[PDB]
């Protein structure tokens, strides 16, 4: 089972003028779980009422996990997903 | 130019050079290809890596230099006790 950035640094494309290392493999950080109330109210709001039979949820909001707390400050980052 | 008619190296380098993964090794054989194709009749290319293909060039030892002309019969006096 590929982790996800072994199988992203896979697809590399080389140009033979510039040398990029690859990103290196950060510490795996806590399940940013004690957001997961804000990003469910969020998302499932009145405005997204008929498309909750279309789009899955799950995948969604746990973007939004990380979204949450990888982007503290500012809220550049939750309304991206929603977006 | 006027003995070796480089029109014939031209295709190849390019061939070289876009398939080989490597490109710029293969950009300095094809070079170096010319380069002893011309000195075969004569006409000797004195300082050709200067700008291309001197990635080599200073890393010679303290007192031995980079040379364009080095031929087997210049070895140590080991060599010329027979000679």
């Amino acid at each position: 089972l590929f982790s996800p950035l072994e199988f992203g640094n896979m697809q590399k494309i080389n140009q033979p003028d510039v040398v990029c290392e690859d990103p290196e493999e950060e510490v795996a950080p806590a399940s940013c779980s004690e957001h997961r109330a804000e990003c469910e109210r969020l998302l499932t709001a009145e405005a997204f009422a008929d498309c909750q039979d279309l789009v899955p949820l799950e995948p969604y909001l746990r973007a939004c996990q990380q979204d949450r707390c990888r982007c503290p400050g500012g809220d550049t980052c939750v309304c991206s997903t929603v977006a | 130019h006027s003995a070796v008619d480089p029109a014939e190296y031209y295709k190849r380098c390019k061939y070289d050079t876009c398939n080989c993964q490597n490109n710029e090794d293969c950009l300095c054989a094809a070079l170096s290809s010319y380069a002893r194709a011309c000195t075969a009749k004569g006409v000797m290319l004195w300082g050709w890596r200067e700008h291309v293909c001197n990635k080599d060039v200073g890393s010679c030892p303290n007192s031995q230099v980079f040379l364009y002309n080095l031929t087997t019969c210049q070895q140590t006096c080991r060599s010329l006790s027979e000679a």
